[PDB]
């Protein structure tokens, strides 16, 4: 292996042991558009693999030139493909591989066929021994990278290993309970595993957040997640909650708290509830406040929602 | 005073980190904290603002690199019909007129992008890939000549996307490659507007794009992943193509993506929590008006009139004052470097923000200079409007595949 940022890095068609091979220069016909003009390591590396590819020579030279190839152009899933099919044709160790595509992903995490290629290989190897770990590394580095928490999801799912997720979950909203990333992965562990049916998690929950919202009232996650696993069987079927939440509008006020109120009153006002006029004014008058003073960024969204609310009881 | 986000009051939009600070807060805040220097920069300078779209300065921008590009776009080496794609469909929305030769050189181009198995590669001989066929087809129905719909081999289109369906309902990206619900909306987009989808192309596929609706409202990547606005703009673009829009709680995806423009920025967020970015000023904006679309389909009798339901004020003072770049070209925020997926991407947005239609009413909002309207785009396939209904004729002249 010659890293292709070794001072001794030498252009492929300088090198002894690919004189054999001619290689195959791009055809971007007579009139080019959207033309690269590539730097002479890049059109080299990939002269040479446009070669390897037309006579698909399944060689281990071949392969190491692949890895040069996704160096200079992580996104090439064409590479990827071949280089995939080296692997087989070639019966190379899948765990060597495994630590090639551990040290790529750390330096580009935002690479969709890097978490593609990690996924085969595990598939392949039938084996999630390494993931949970290292998933966790990338996450440590950026706690929201959508590849990582899918990748994550994907191993927790295909292998059942859900036991310690939830503790995960709580570890990393403690560093940062803003993680809208966290909260869906808290979703995701509980509606797999023991569901939001059973009573006592629903309460456990419901607490936590109504907590975590006395915490930090103007966290937008904490409300999306409260709203998100009570709106399923409907927020009037929980009495207690319209009053509580009132009872911390004097002090831990914010746009949310308002919205969540219209919320409960338009699923009572769905499901026959008293005064059916009185809790109607209610709601409008908060969209009032909301599309006016509270939050005027979504008053074409606010005014929509009372005439909509007018529009069906009055 | 005329702007909005310049006004005394909405100083008060500014974060609220309870004192409990995080990445998420501190993050937020020192983006607020830049942006607040643009849109004090006026008062500063003792200047009236003028809101000002570079017109010139990005056509400059677009023109060239339609033609050639840097060794800086050697990461976008299989992405080239998507250059393309950005490109025209810049140049469409300012209103500049594509060169017959560089037409036909656009699609000789696509033509050898295009695969013996069906769809298109990222570049010349490059194996066929969902994103860049969604990319190729867009492109080409941007030019709309008959050389153009030509270029597009329709059985072998239909061919690949057969190999790509699984049994779920989703699509691979490609050959051996990941699903999520890119790929539903790529093989939409492209099978439609070519008059391909037979009878069971998409079965499964509505459902299958349900199940990626989440607790938040909005669209994962995939079943049980976080909301996120480039994968809930597939998502129900893709449904409102099949006509399945139904299949999701409207309701709450509209709540979802409504809470996603930033009360401060102006602009838009790509999920709950995160920064505002300028592209998403058509993916997550970009949603209103299928939404606006789907509701009155049912019957909706509150939907306005005459506007969107986001501040199409807050989204053009935002892509205006802080995603130029004075060189040309637009970008996510200001401290980031131009890009041609942005200027695309922004430029989508602002149109949408100062565009409204619904049957038969039409409703402008041009913020800043006049000469600031653009072309108006198809939320569905974000190409021009005039582009889809010709593209859709064309192709309905000819039977769907067998
Ligand atoms: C999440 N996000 C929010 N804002 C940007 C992103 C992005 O990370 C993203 C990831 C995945 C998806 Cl599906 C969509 C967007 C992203 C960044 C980016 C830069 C360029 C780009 O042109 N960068 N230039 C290259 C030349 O040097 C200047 C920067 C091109 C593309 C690109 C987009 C679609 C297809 C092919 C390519 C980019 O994509
Ligand atoms: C047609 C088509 C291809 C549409 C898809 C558009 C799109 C923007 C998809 C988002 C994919 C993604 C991995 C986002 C996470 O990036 P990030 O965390 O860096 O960005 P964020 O912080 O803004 O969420
Ligand atoms: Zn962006």
């Amino acid at each position: 292996f010659l890293s292709l940022d070794s001072p001794t890095y030498v252009l492929y068609r300088d090198r002894a042991e690919w004189a054999d091979i001619d290689p195959v220069p791009q055809n971007d016909g007579p009139s080019p558009v959207v033309q690269i003009i590539y730097s002479e390591k890049f059109r080299d590396v990939y002269d040479y693999f446009r070669a390897v590819l037309q006579r698909d020579e399944r060689s281990e030279r071949a392969f190491k030139l692949t890895r040069d190839a996704i160096e200079l152009n992580a996104a090439n899933y064409t590479v990827w493909h071949f280089r995939r099919v080296l692997l087989r044709s070639l019966q190379k160790d899948l765990q060597e591989e495994m630590n090639y595509i551990t040290a790529i992903i750390e330096e580009q995490p935002k690479n969709y066929q890097v978490w593609h290629h990690r996924r085969v290989l595990v598939e392949w190897l039938k084996d999630p021994s390494q993931e949970l770990e290292f998933i966790a590394d990338i996450l440590n580095q950026d706690a929201k990278n959508y590849h990582a928490w899918q990748h994550r999801q994907w191993v927790i799912q295909e292998f059942r290993l859900w036991d310690n997720e939830l503790q995960y979950v709580d570890q990393l909203l403690k560093e940062d309970v803003r993680n809208n990333s966290v909260w869906n992965q808290r979703h995701f562990v509980i509606s797999n595993t023991t569901g939001y049916s059973d009573r006592a998690v629903l309460e456990r929950e419901v607490q936590y957040t109504l907590e975590m919202i006395k915490l930090v009232p103007h966290n937008e996650s904490a409300w999306n997640y409260l709203k998100g696993i009570l709106q399923d069987r409907g927020l009037s079927r929980y009495p207690n909650l319209l009053n509580q939440l009132l009872d911390l509008q004097p002090s831990h006020s914010s746009p949310y708290l308002i919205a969540f109120l219209v919320d409960i009153y338009e699923d009572m006002l769905e499901n026959q509830c008293d005064n059916k006029e009185d809790i109607l004014n209610k709601a409008l008058e908060l969209c009032e406040i909301l599309a006016k003073e509270k939050d005027t960024i979504r008053k074409e969204y606010w005014r929509y929602i009372g005439r909509s609310l007018q529009s069906k009881h009055s | 005073e005329p702007l909005y986000s310049l006004r005394p009051e909405h100083a008060r939009e500014r974060l609220q980190d309870d004192s409990v600070e995080t990445v998420t807060s501190i993050e937020q805040a020192k983006v607020e904290e830049k942006i607040q220097e643009v849109f004090s920069s006026y008062k500063f300078n003792h200047l009236v603002p003028r809101l000002v779209l570079q017109r010139e300065k990005h056509f400059h921008y677009l023109k060239r690199g339609l033609r050639q590009l840097t060794d800086a776009y050697e990461c976008l080496d299989a992405s080239r019909p998507w250059l393309c794609y950005w490109i025209l469909h810049s140049l469409e929305l300012l209103d500049e007129p594509i060169p017959q030769i560089v037409a036909t050189d656009v699609c000789q181009f696509l033509e050898l992008c295009q695969s013996p198995d069906g769809g298109f590669g990222g570049g010349p001989g490059q194996y066929p890939h969902l994103a860049p066929t969604y990319a190729a087809v867009n492109a080409l129905c941007i030019i709309g000549t008959e050389e153009a719909y030509n270029v597009i081999n329709r059985e072998k289109l239909l061919q690949y996307l057969y190999s790509l369906k699984q049994p779920d309902g989703s699509f691979l990206m490609h050959v051996g490659g990941e699903v999520d619900v890119r790929s539903a909306y790529c093989a939409a987009s492209v099978a439609s507007l070519t008059n391909i989808i037979t009878p069971d192309l998409f079965e499964g596929t509505a459902e299958w794009i349900a199940r990626c609706q989440n607790w938040e409202g909005g669209i994962g990547g995939v079943p049980g992943m976080e909301a996120h606005g480039g994968y809930t703009f597939c998502g129900l673009a893709a449904l409102v193509i099949l006509k399945k829009e139904r299949s999701l709680n409207l309701k709450s995806l509209l709540q979802w993506v409504t809470s996603r423009q930033m009360r401060f920025e102006g602009g838009f967020q790509g999920r709950c929590n995160k920064l505002v970015d300028g592209c998403y000023s058509f993916w997550q904006a970009g949603l209103l008006p299928l939404l606006h679309r789907a509701l009155h389909a049912q019957g909706d009798p509150a939907l306005s009139m005459s506007h969107w339901m986001f501040h199409q004020q807050a989204l053009q003072e935002y892509i205006l004052m802080c995603c130029q770049c004075p060189a040309g070209g637009l970008l996510d925020k200001p401290g980031k470097s131009r890009d041609f997926y942005h200027t695309c991407y922004c430029l989508s947005g602002l149109s949408i923000a100062q565009h409204f239609g619904s049957g038969a009413m039409l409703h402008d909002v041009v913020m800043g200079v006049p000469e600031n309207v653009l072309q108006p785009t198809h939320p569905v396939y974000n190409i021009g409007p005039d582009k889809v209904i010709q593209a859709t004729t064309h192709f309905l002249q000819k039977p769907v595949p067998g």
